[PDB]
RNA sequence: UAGAAGCAGCCAUACCUUUAAAGAGUGCGUAAUAGCUCACUGGUCGAGUACUUAAGCGCCGAUAAUGUAACGGGGCUAAAC
């Protein structure tokens, strides 16, 4: 959704992971999902 | 309510908005002691000084200047 | 590394475990499961228990430590107690029925979905809106439950769809929640 | 970063030792699920009975008891356990514990009366026993 | 804006700016400073953008000191012209900053809030920065 | 007492390139002057200096030991690069260890004052106080709690609770350090 | 303020207390509450964990048109540094 270049946690429940070579944010608040461009 | 009792005692009807600076009145030491003794039923303190301190803290939160 | 990698593995009496040439066989009351183990990790059976360690301390080995510990543990818990993951079908006119080794799903689509059940896995019904997949392998059980859920993923406006029982669906509102 | 923790732990050990030396009889209660109101009422009853009930760290209490020659089973410290010291009415404290066990889920895990490690049965018998 | 109110000469030659800073490189009037990690020019207007950011983040907690003043004209020839006549005209003002210039100084607020505000300021400047506490007091 | 001791050894390099090489070897060039002696050129361990005196003030005093002698020195100067957190020279002013001397020492304000709580006005008239002691006992900074200081109260210089062998030196003993009006 | 009960918003939490420990309540959601949770603390288990700084290689950022086309190519995990 927020295919950005700076991916940061938005709330304290967001969590940072790295998948197949891209940096991603995963959270319960699906509105907070992210991946680095 | 302790706020209601203190407002009645000191003539306070509407709580002062700036309770930190805009004092709405003075809470006398003897009146605070009497109010704490009266309301000790609902207060879980074991010391009359502790009950009076609870009353005084409530008065400060309402904006009433503590009585010296 | 971390304590899950080193935590010892208890062996139930009815369950037998054996290690040989980068392979592990776990034979229990309900079945037999096999696993590959990589070279950098060593698995030992002693005193009716399973232990795992690493020849090296590269990070691949660090991760492998926990990975294989957990797998063998789930490999032993399966052969003793079996794995089971359940599902609920919620929605108007949604139904599930069973014939032999296949399930028939009525999920609003203009066609009634047939579903072959892969071998090694059993399916249990509770009326026509509750399912429970049981089997020897946790991986397979999860796979089947997931693929069934994908048949009709849930939705947030009314809870309709096929949900995991343990799952909590976040819910939105439609018309009347926006009432002014 | 560790001197402050050492100081806090030392102060806790000193306070607990003062309580343990002032208490003639002692007991440990597992009060898991004992609500805030239930705990407040039980503490008020203990205070009225002259006992002092409070939560003490298991490791600190075990070390302090080992120093003070308290050879009890560590199962008493297993589980969130409030230590209640009663020096005068051991029968009253045990009866209050039994009443709390009836009216809630609190259990009297361990007891130590006159240096005697009272198990579940001995503790229940003592609690049912009356005062002097 | 920030700009000198009177100049001897309206236009001056663009030097080459280089080397670290040997002066104005220490925290003087405050508690926390925003040192630069590059050598470059900071315009007056980026200066005031960073100042707004800091000041607005600080709810009256303390004071902000600006340790640079532009005083350097930046000329630009008209839009569509050739290379002929010479030294077109002042457009905006630049300040010189070198690696190690304190550039900004803050007083009064807790260290966490200062660090936040001053990253908020650094987001609007054209140079890498570093937030420094006095490193000899706390 | 160790935390006031500092190990050095002599250097004979004396060049810009030489000093750069030393700091690459993670040491700090330093010089010691005072008491009419010949200047002593030495070098210090950067890790040790950082660990011990990460908060050094103009009034910090310490002991230098070259394995063969002891010196009582003030940190007169320290050339710091802020960007790289890099010390790259130290000036040590030596004093006599047994000669009473004066020095302005800053104050450190602690506690929340009742007067300011109730509407007092901080006015920090004095940011430092002239004290007197032997060098090894000079206070790094003198503390002052304002909590009992109510409205309309000023702080007398004698009111400053002082370390053991430290003594006031101000000509005006009754001047006020901080007032709350 | 019409409703603020911790969560439109304002002043501070110089409110003590039974104090395990509990902020004038962290978030979600409630017209306002309710309700569900957090900080904090107790047990279980058992030593590194939690946040930064310096140096060497890295990742995304990285993206134009005749055809891979930014090691010469084949290829190389060193045949790289
Ligand atoms: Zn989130």
């Amino acid at each position: 959704m927020k295919v950005r270049v700076s991916v940061k946690p938005i709330c304290e429940k967001c969590k940072v992971i790295k998948r197949k070579g891209v940096l991603r944010i995963i959270c319960d608040n699906l509105k907070h999902k992210q991946r680095q461009k | 309510p302790a706020s209601i009792l203190i407002k009645k005692a000191i003539g306070i009807e509407s709580g002062s908005k700036k309770s930190n600076t805009d004092k709405v009145g003075t809470i006398s030491k003897e009146k605070l002691m009497e109010i704490a003794r009266i309301k000790m039923s609902d207060l879980n303190a074991k010391s009359e000084s502790a009950a009076f301190k609870i009353i005084a803290g409530s008065a400060r939160s309402m904006g009433v200047e503590v009585e010296k | 590394m971390s304590r899950i990698g080193r935590l010892p593995i208890k062996i139930p009496d009815a369950v037998k475990v054996d290690v040989k040439d980068n392979l592990v066989i776990v034979e229990g009351i309900r079945g037999r499961l096999v696993q590959d183990i990589k070279d950098s990790i060593n698995v030992k059976v002693e005193n009716g228990s399973v232990i795992v360690d690493r020849v090296l301390n590269d990070k691949k080995a660090k991760a492998y430590h926990g990975l294989y510990r957990s797998l063998i543990f789930n490999m032993v818990k399966g052969v003793t107690e079996g794995f089971s993951k359940s599902l609920t079908i919620n929605g108007i006119g949604y139904r599930v029925e069973q014939q032999g080794n296949s399930l028939f799903l009525s999920l609003g689509y203009s066609t009634q979905f047939e579903y072959v059940i892969p071998d090694g896995i059993s399916v249990k019904l509770d009326g026509n809106t509750k399912i429970s997949v049981e089997g020897i392998d946790k991986f397979k059980v999860g796979q089947v439950a997931a693929e069934i859920r994908s048949l009709k993923k849930p939705e947030p406006y009314k809870g309709k769809g096929i949900k995991y029982d343990n799952e909590v669906i976040r819910r939105k509102v439609g018309k009347s929640g926006v009432k002014k | 970063m560790s001197a402050k923790i050492n100081a806090k732990k030392l102060e806790m050990f000193d306070l607990l030792k003062q309580f343990i030396d002032s208490k003639q009889n002692l007991f440990f209660l597992d009060y898991r699920g004992l609500n805030v109101a239930q705990l407040t009422e039980l503490r008020n009853k203990i205070e009225g009975e002259h006992g002092s009930l409070k939560v003490v760290k298991n490791n600190i209490m075990k070390m302090v008891l080992k120093e003070k020659n308290i050879n009890v089973v560590d199962s008493c410290l297993v589980g969130p356990t409030v230590v209640v010291t009663a020096l005068e009415e051991a029968n009253v404290i045990a009866k209050i514990f039994y009443d709390f066990v009836k009216s809630s889920t609190l259990k009297v895990k361990g007891g130590f009366v006159l240096g005697e490690f009272y198990d579940e049965a001995k503790v229940q018998a003592y609690s049912k026993l009356p005062t002097k | 804006m920030l700009s000198p109110k009177k100049v001897k000469y309206r236009k001056k030659q663009r030097g080459r700016l280089s080397g670290e800073a040997q002066k104005g490189n220490k925290i003087s009037f405050g508690e926390y400073g925003l040192v630069s990690l590059e050598t470059n020019f900071i315009t007056a207007r980026q200066i005031e953008a960073a100042r707004i950011a800091m000041t607005r983040k600080i709810k009256r907690g303390g004071r902000v000191w600006i340790r640079i003043f532009p005083d350097i004209p930046y000329t630009k020839k008209p839009a569509e012209t050739r290379m002929g006549k010479g030294k077109g005209g002042v457009d905006h003002w630049n300040a010189p900053v070198k690696l190690g210039t304190v550039m900004f100084e803050m007083s009064g607020v807790v260290e966490e809030l200062a660090q936040e505000a001053m990253s908020l300021a650094s987001s609007k400047l054209p140079v890498k920065t570093m937030f420094v506490v006095r490193r000899d007091l706390r | 007492e160790n935390s006031r001791v500092l190990s050095c050894q002599y250097r004979s390099s004396f060049g810009s390139s030489n000093a750069r090489r030393i700091r690459a070897k993670s040491e700090i060039p330093a010089v010691v002057y005072g008491q009419g002696k010949d200047v002593s050129h030495l070098r210090i361990k950067s890790s040790e200096f950082n660990k011990k005196f990460a908060k050094f003030t103009d009034n910090t005093v310490l002991i230098l030991d070259d394995g063969k002698l002891e010196r009582c020195v003030f940190v007169k100067d320290a050339a710091e690069n802020i960007a790289s957190k890099l010390i790259y020279h130290i000036d040590f002013y030596e004093v006599d260890r047994n000669v009473e001397l004066e020095k302005y020492v800053p104050i450190k304000l602690i506690g929340a004052s009742i007067g300011v709580k109730e509407g007092g006005i901080l006015t920090v008239l004095k940011e430092q106080v002239k004290v007197r002691s032997l060098p090894l006992d000079l206070p790094e900074f003198i503390e002052l709690d304002l909590t009992p200081v109510n409205k309309g109260d000023s702080v007398l210089l004698k009111d400053l609770v002082l370390p053991s062998n430290v003594r006031l030196a101000e000509n005006d003993e009754n001047l006020e350090v901080v007032i709350i009006k």
